[PDB]
């Protein structure tokens, strides 16, 4: 009954390294191939690195190599990914997989992941717009902060009917923005509390 | 060495669904396909172009000629609701490939259009020095849709950032795109536009400066 | 496609049975699951273009065994054994 458990990542500043590890078991471990493979918050499937049962082949994608160091060591029953000069690009929750091959290989095991992110985000208040209403809807842009969560009230309380608070992006910079929109027809306020900063803006929106 | 899938694909309960990943001669590389469930680590489905781990139901099969692979889910329910990866041997550095995925998404509820609203950059962020472009899309069911900007009408490829799709509190789905400008490229265009496609049709919002 | 094959434990249902239909090679193979379970199979392998690999397999696990062959059925004649640790 295969397992595969990693460990080891967690939080990094740009330029940091931090090394995964991933314990096997339920599997006589040196007779296979691991991958690692991982996939950044809600986007794709990226695979980065093999090594084979032996440990003496070894392989990466180019969007790593040189920068990650893949290995394992058949005692233990451990498969390691050394990563060094991290980038917000490197964010990702990292798989372990096991490789096995019929005619030809699939991954038929994988880990649960740990994630890794990347930032040198750590705390930072967030900058407050208004969203200006054409002739009604308009809002407040929140923007650049870190880290969760951010609460937006409309004019302290009293607004509650027709708002939408949108869910944040996690950008690049590793930073986060969000949006608040009202839809009115006709004074209009927003609360934005960042608790994590003891940031509490209140921005007047107008035409 | 590349494989194309399409964003999301959806059928009504029991119906047939078809999720396609094409390259070129894909053919002739076998291809094998995961799911992948909220909060899961993927699963193998189908591993050689067309074999089923035992304890996958018989309702997966996989095809794979030409320039296309294709996974086939017949009579499907709910619990097939899930992103599918497909995957092949790239030979660089001898690795694996992965397509961008696709979103099953079985219809429990009647499909409707985004609503999309684009706010341009504030006259108070301007003067800062700065240029956020705030498209707000929202009310959609599948949640699945495709966010494109423009700039008089060419596409603009660097500093969109866009969120994935959430439930909202009604059940229908909502996400937010922002693409950050230099004060002088936001003047500098005519206008600047928000795409958002959704099931293959696409709705369009567009803000000129001053 | 021009090669007739001998298949089990997978066959395409395009099958007259036990035979596959390919323009690729005929295959063997025996494998061991993580219990001592040893699984016997046969079919056909795609043609893969440029790409071809039966034996050489360095990424391939170990309790695994293959063996390819080109002519018309040959694969019935075709006995592979896991390696014996």
């Amino acid at each position: 009954q295969v397992q595969l458990v990693e460990s080891g990542g967690g939080l990094v500043q740009p330029g940091g390294s931090l090394r995964l590890s991933c314990a096997a078991s339920g599997f006589t471990f040196s007779n296979y191939t691991l991958n690692w493979v991982r996939q950044a918050p809600g986007k794709g499937l990226e695979w980065v690195s093999y090594t084979s049962s032996s440990g003496s082949l070894t392989g990466y994608a180019d969007s790593v190599k040189g920068r990650f160091t893949i290995s394992r060591d058949n005692s233990k029953n451990t498969l390691y990914l050394q990563m060094n000069s991290l980038r917000a690009e490197d964010t990702a929750v990292y798989y372990c997989a096991r490789e096995r091959w019929h005619v030809r290989g699939y991954f038929d095991h994988w880990g649960q992941g740990t994630l890794v992110t990347v930032s040198s985000a750590s705390t930072k208040g967030p900058s407050v717009f208004p969203l200006a209403p054409s002739s009604a809807a308009l809002g407040c842009l929140v923007k650049d902060y870190f880290p969760e969560p951010v609460t937006v009230s409309w004019n302290s309380g009293a607004l509650t009917s027709g708002v939408h608070t949108f869910p944040a992006v996690l950008q690049s910079s590793g930073l986060y923005s969000l949006s608040s929109v009202v839809t009115v027809p006709s004074t209009y306020i927003c609360n934005v509390n960042h608790k994590p900063s003891n940031t509490k803006v209140d921005k007047k929106v107008e035409p | 060495i590349e494989l194309t899938q399409p964003p999301s694909v959806s059928v009504a309960p029991g119906q047939t669904a078809r999720i396609s990943c094409s390259g070129d001669s894909l053919g002739s590389k076998y291809v094998i396909w995961y799911q992948q469930k909220p909060g899961q680590a993927p699963v193998l489905v189908i591993y050689d172009d067309s074999n089923r781990p035992s304890g996958i139901p018989e309702r997966f099969s996989g095809s794979n000629s030409g320039n296309t692979a294709t996974l086939t889910i017949s009579g499907t329910q709910a619990e097939d609701e899930a992103d599918y990866y497909c995957s092949t041997f790239t030979m660089s550095g001898n690795g694996t490939v992965f397509g961008g995925g696709t979103k099953l998404t079985v219809l429990g509820q009647p499909k409707a259009a985004p609503s999309v609203t684009l706010f341009p950059p504030s006259s108070e962020e301007l003067q800062a020095n700065k240029a956020t472009l705030v498209c707000l899309i929202s009310d959609f069911y599948p949640g699945a849709v495709t966010v494109a900007w423009k700039a008089d009408s060419s596409p603009v490829k660097a500093g969109v950032e866009t969120t994935t799709p959430s439930k909202q509190s009604n059940n229908k789905y909502a996400a937010s795109s922002y693409l950050s400008l230099t004060p002088e490229q936001w003047k500098s265009h005519r206008s600047y536009s928000c795409q958002v496609t959704h099931e293959g049709s696409t709705v369009e919002k567009t803000v000129a400066p001053t | 496609p021009f090669l007739k094959c001998y298949c089990s434990g997978h066959c395409p249902d395009d099958a007259i049975n036990n035979t596959c239909i390919t323009n690729g090679h005929c295959f063997a193979i025996i494998e061991e699951d993580d219990q001592g379970e040893t699984t016997l199979a046969s079919g056909c392998m795609k043609y893969e273009g440029s790409d071809f690999q039966c034996k050489d397999s360095p990424k391939a696990q170990l309790r695994r065994t293959i063996e390819c062959c080109r002519t018309n059925l040959c694969n019935q004649y075709l006995q592979p054994t896991l390696p014996p640790v």
